[PDB]
RNA sequence: CCUGAGAAACUUGGAUUUCUAACCUGAAAAAUCACUUUCGGGGACCGUGCUUGGCGGGUAGUUUGACUGGGGCGGUCGCCUCCCAAAAUGUAACGGAGGCGCCCAAAGGUCACCUCAAGACGGUUGGAAAUCGUCUGUAGAGCGCAAAGGUAGAAGGUGGCUUGACUGCGAGACUGACACGUCGAGCAGGGAGGAAACUCGGGCUUAGUGAACCGGUGGUACCGUGUGGAAGGGCCAUCG
RNA sequence: GCGACUGUUUACCAAAAUCACAGCACUCUGCCAACACGAACAGUGGACGUAUAGGGUGUGACGCCUGCCCGGUGCCGGAAGGUCAAGUGGAGCGGUGCAAGCUGCGAAAUGAAGCCCCGGUGAACGGCGGCCGUAACUAUAACGGUCCUAAGGUAGCGAAAUUCCUUGUCGGGUAAGUUCCGACCUGCACGAAAGGCGUAACGAUCUGGGCGCUGUCUCAACGAGGGACUCGGUGAAAUUGAAUUGGCUGUAAAGAUGCGGCCUACCCGUAGCAGGACGAAAAGACCCCGUGGAGCUUUACUAUAGUCUGGCAUUGGGAU
RNA sequence: GUAGGGGAGCGUUCAGUCCGCGGAGAAGCCAUACCGGAAGGAGUGGUGGAGCCGACUGAAGUGCGGAUGCCGGCAUGAGU
RNA sequence: AACCGAACCUGGAGAUAGCUAGUUCUCCCCGAAAUGUAUUGAGGUACAGCCUCGGAUGUUGACCAUGUCCUGUAGAGCACUCACAAGGCUAAAACCUUAUGAAACUCCGAAGGGGCACGCGUUUAGUCCGGGAGUGAGGCUGCGAGAGCUAACUUCCGUAGCCGAGAGGGAAACAACCCAGACCAUCAGCUAAGGUCCCUAAAUGAUCGCUCAGUGGUUAA
RNA sequence: UGUUAUGGCGUGCCUAUUGAAGCAUGAGCCGGCGACUUAGACCUGACGUGCGAGCUUAAGUUGAAAAACGGAGGCGGAGCGAAAGCGAGUCCGAAUAGGGCGGCAUUAGUACGUCGGGCUAGACUCGAAACCAGGUGAGCUAAGCAUGACCAGGUUGAAA
RNA sequence: GAAACGAUGACUGAAUCCGCGCGGACCACCGCGCAAGGCUAAAUACUCCCAGUGACCGAUAGCGCAUAGUACCGUGAGGG
RNA sequence: UCAGGGAACUGAAACAUCUCAGUACCUGAAGGAGAAGAAAGAGAAUUCGAUUCCGUUAGUAGCGGCGAGCGAACCCGGAU
């Protein structure tokens, strides 16, 4: 059986050149009025996942993509 | 024969620790922006080099060595001299 | 927040420059009574007055 | 060619009434049937078929949290402050007390100006307390709300102008297992107050919060299944 | 005391006060009846019956009787109005192509049953209750009775198969009576077809008392028979870590033949006893736990047989 | 030194190859004071009556005291 | 059809089983955890924390001294807050002398602790990248607290040590206490705690006293 | 070597546990059967081997007491972005300040094998109570329908 | 779901060549197609049976059987 | 093999859509095979040309309480 791809981890998680993961950072659907503007700026984004959470994602795509 | 209870506790509440004091202490490097002070108040007044963000914390503006100024009790200065 | 909201109510400022762009955030109408009237950057061109739309 | 109507007709319907060849149903030499007719009765209803909404423990699948000096009852479940907490941080208990799920268009930005509680002497209503004056007066007050720290060279009280309660970012730290969370110099656009040095990306600070998912709304023109469009998605914002 | 009665029931712990019963009431049902079994417009039960019949429900001979409350709920009935789905009707909005046109969404008005709402309905589900004040230390046996939701107990009954306080209080019987009987009423928490209070008779029912008689007992004897014992014949079982398996006191996971100290004890068996070997048997059935199970209940969620209902089809003509 | 990680090995069947034994008697069974750091391994003798050891290499249905484990035989209780 | 709150047979079917049992050959090396937060979670699981193997570094680790900064406990103290003992004084409050309690009082405030620099001086660890885990029930004693009755072989935290996973001597016996960490062989020597009348290895030792009660060999006003 | 007398010393094994000689679990005894495996052309490491800026085939074809062919495909070769697209750059942005990346002060991959582990499958072995499907049962028992059988003897003494 | 296309149960129902059907709502354009009429070997699946082979088993193993669906259990299905 | 009918346990660490799975089972018809088949097609090159089967594309495109998890086709290479 050929290992499938964790469809969720599509959309919310990205393969780097040198092989770390990355995502968006979170709060920004209705955490809004808040806000305040640098954090609404600053969630938005994208960055890094810490570390430990790094082969549970690799696992979930096998293709990096 | 047995008892039925009743009472309970109104306490038991307490909240989330606030991991505060100095950070960065007598006689230590530092980088540009490293804070220095967590505090409630006005407990650390910032002398030459170093900030206060609106959390009455403490952090140092450009590079340097930490240096603790204790002037008589209730008032009191941390700064920053760069070696040489 | 919550629906029942009759003191300080989530308004959004939006603008006269006709761009597009707005803001959010909270009128108490026991001071405010009839309208808002607020000067806040704009970003599709250079600093534009706004108005409290529904 | 007609506004509005009068005859005629096609009517296409709506309701009623009624007839019968559909259909249903009983009787007679042929028991369930088929005939045939006297038929007799009913009748385009009932029945049946598809769909519409209601009722439907008759049946059917399941749901019915945890903590807990056994369980149940009562209490509790997130957040903030103090004590416990052993002078770094941290640290449990159904240990000991108390607040929050907001509020403020000024209670924010800046600029400028003002200094409190209380007692003592003397003072028209008063005469415990009101309002005035003199003397003392480092906080014995105030800070929208809890308490702790903080604060009189102001954060405290007052006024002028105001919308920085701003976009594009973020050197560097605090802090958490993660996700979060917190502080933040400095660069750009572009503004506010100031004569100016300057300060301002909310509120003296620490609670006033909800991850994803699916959806509403304003912008955007990234994808759009032969091509060009449009449905639909995507992005930034944002509401539940 | 309970049930009227004969009857009936839990094969294998309950025979009863359970069920059934004759009688009574409510209600539905006009006959292709209601109702029920069915793939079903088949067929069948009902019933080759016809409202003095048939189904469903409750009560339970017989006698005297069977009160108050229709607010909630359910049933029967009402209808001005508010109602509500498909559909009928598309004013009006967009897309595309140069366009005729094709096409995306879609508002009024109309539109069934049903709910809201009005009334009725108890031998329909049910309801017929909160309470006021006491000398002292944050308090125990005892109290007389006014009364909120639609109403707030008519009879009869009451310390009861119903009574918490409880051995209520008085009387009875007894030498002595927490039980039984009668009366009392202060019914924690009776009450009228979930029937109320009686009732002759009936009962392997339950409860108390008496007479008689008795080894039930004081208190046990003697006897018999069948085992048990002995010999010859045949010869199981559950159990079993292995055993060379004492007593006291102590220690150990807190109940010791096995550990400590001290004491006792020559080796083997037969008949006997049941204190121990936490003796045997059943991976405790109480209890908790498991995001285990299953039966059952509802105004928990969801669907659904069935069923009511509007439109389409079978489905046609006419007259107003 | 418990869970656990790591390292070097022992033994079992089958397989390829090499060596080679065996009616002057194989495997299996039985006794034993010898050998090796351990799994284990040889010597001799008794049994048996036709197959088999050692070495290197390969592949596993590969190593037991437990599971109120499974099949089987035989004990105890009892000459009860 | 000898066990019916849904018969029996076969099949789906090796249903699922966060639960209980069970898990087999040898030696050598290192060697845990029972903590944190989150969980329809509490005897389960995720991530950290701790173990091991490998590759990287290259003293970065460890202890201890020196220097420097941080702290509000022990005590103490009454200057505020709350509480409180006798008196003065006054119309009671304030105030005066005398006097005292405090987790949530503080004019003060140690010992100690924590950060940083050196290593001025000893010693061995560390950190990072990657493979494999297991553990997430802890237990006692001392000291520090709460809860509790200044009860518990009690409960919940802090801290050291031991048991857990630790054999050996001692404490009669005895996870934990005291001494002490077992590579193997020895009919060899010294010691630790604890002991030297006999059971029982070792002075019926020495000297100055005490108690005469079997105190010794378990409690108090 | 066997066997013994006497002295010293000594709390079965396993499991489960904070803690087992435990009066906690399992077990009569011995013999046999009895539990971490297989698969994929999956994922990810360690070891080894062959090629090496390249490496490799699968189905299949032919041959077959052997193996050879077979380049379809797959892996490296460039990243960055939501994507268009841009490209040692890219994305946010109006540019800056930043994230990811290339260079870097260097770095080799690929196919196979053995192993460690992951995934999916019964996935270490044994064990439910249950749930569903199709069937077998009324020779027991609960009842119905049709058809036969049976109730010594005695007492009581209703209507008419 | 923005839901094309096929497929029918109900109702309804067009063009036949300048015509018809598709190309993922929908329109134009550009492409592919001739529904409502039928048969068709070959490559593929399986293995009761037959033959050859085996790092498959040799009497608790291997099929349940060195043979037996027998004895035996069950009313029976069925187990064995 | 095709066709009419069509489960649940289980997975989602509870469950209802979902999943198990059009699997088990039931019925039907038929053969040594059967099904399928001669484009109102796939598709985007104005390319290919009956069907079935193998490899591959590819766990890609998509599906999904966007959870668990489910999962093509075209091209290309073969068998015929
Ligand atoms: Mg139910
Ligand atoms: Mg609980
Ligand atoms: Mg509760
Ligand atoms: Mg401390
Ligand atoms: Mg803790
Ligand atoms: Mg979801
Ligand atoms: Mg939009
Ligand atoms: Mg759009
Ligand atoms: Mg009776
Ligand atoms: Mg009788
Ligand atoms: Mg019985
Ligand atoms: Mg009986
Ligand atoms: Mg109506
Ligand atoms: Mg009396
Ligand atoms: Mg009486
Ligand atoms: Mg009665
Ligand atoms: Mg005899
Ligand atoms: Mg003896
Ligand atoms: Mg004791
Ligand atoms: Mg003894
Ligand atoms: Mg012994
Ligand atoms: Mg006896
Ligand atoms: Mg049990
Ligand atoms: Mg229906
Ligand atoms: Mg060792
Ligand atoms: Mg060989
Ligand atoms: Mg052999
Ligand atoms: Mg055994
Ligand atoms: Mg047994
Ligand atoms: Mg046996
Ligand atoms: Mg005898
Ligand atoms: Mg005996
Ligand atoms: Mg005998
Ligand atoms: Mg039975
Ligand atoms: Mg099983
Ligand atoms: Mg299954
Ligand atoms: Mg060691
Ligand atoms: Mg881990
Ligand atoms: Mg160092
Ligand atoms: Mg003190
Ligand atoms: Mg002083
Ligand atoms: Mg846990
Ligand atoms: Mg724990
Ligand atoms: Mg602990
Ligand atoms: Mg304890
Ligand atoms: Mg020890
Ligand atoms: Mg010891
Ligand atoms: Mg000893
Ligand atoms: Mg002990
Ligand atoms: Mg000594
Ligand atoms: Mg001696
Ligand atoms: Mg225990
Ligand atoms: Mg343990
Ligand atoms: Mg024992
Ligand atoms: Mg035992
Ligand atoms: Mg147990
Ligand atoms: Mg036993
Ligand atoms: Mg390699
Ligand atoms: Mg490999
Ligand atoms: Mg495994
Ligand atoms: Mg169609
Ligand atoms: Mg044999
Ligand atoms: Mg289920
Ligand atoms: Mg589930
Ligand atoms: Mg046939």
């Amino acid at each position: 059986p050929k290992m499938k791809t964790h469809k969720m981890a599509k959309r919310r998680i990205k393969i780097t050149g040198t092989g770390k993961v990355m995502a968006f950072k979170s709060g920004k659907r209705h955490q809004n009025t808040g806000k305040s503007g640098d954090e609404i700026r600053g969630k938005g984004k994208g960055f890094v996942l810490a570390k430990a959470e790094w082969a549970r994602m690799k696992l979930m795509l096998p293709r990096g993509k | 024969a047995h008892k039925k209870g009743v009472g309970s506790s109104k306490n038991g509440r307490d909240s989330n620790p606030k991991y505060l004091g100095v950070k960065k202490f007598g006689g230590e490097v530092v980088k540009a922006g490293n804070i220095l002070v967590r505090q409630r108040g006005t407990k650390f007044k910032a002398g030459q080099g170093v900030g206060m963000g609106r959390d009455h914390t403490l952090f140092a503006l450009s590079d340097g060595k930490v240096v603790f100024i204790n002037k008589g009790k209730g008032a009191r200065f941390i700064s920053i001299e760069a070696a040489q | 927040a919550a629906a029942g909201a009759a003191p300080r109510i989530i308004v959004k400022m939006e603008s006269s420059a006709g761009t597009g762009f707005y803001y959010t955030t909270t009128k108490n109408r026991r001071n405010t009574q009839a309208k808002l009237e607020l000067k806040k950057y704009d970003p599709v061109a250079a600093h534009v007055v706004f108005a409290a739309a529904a």
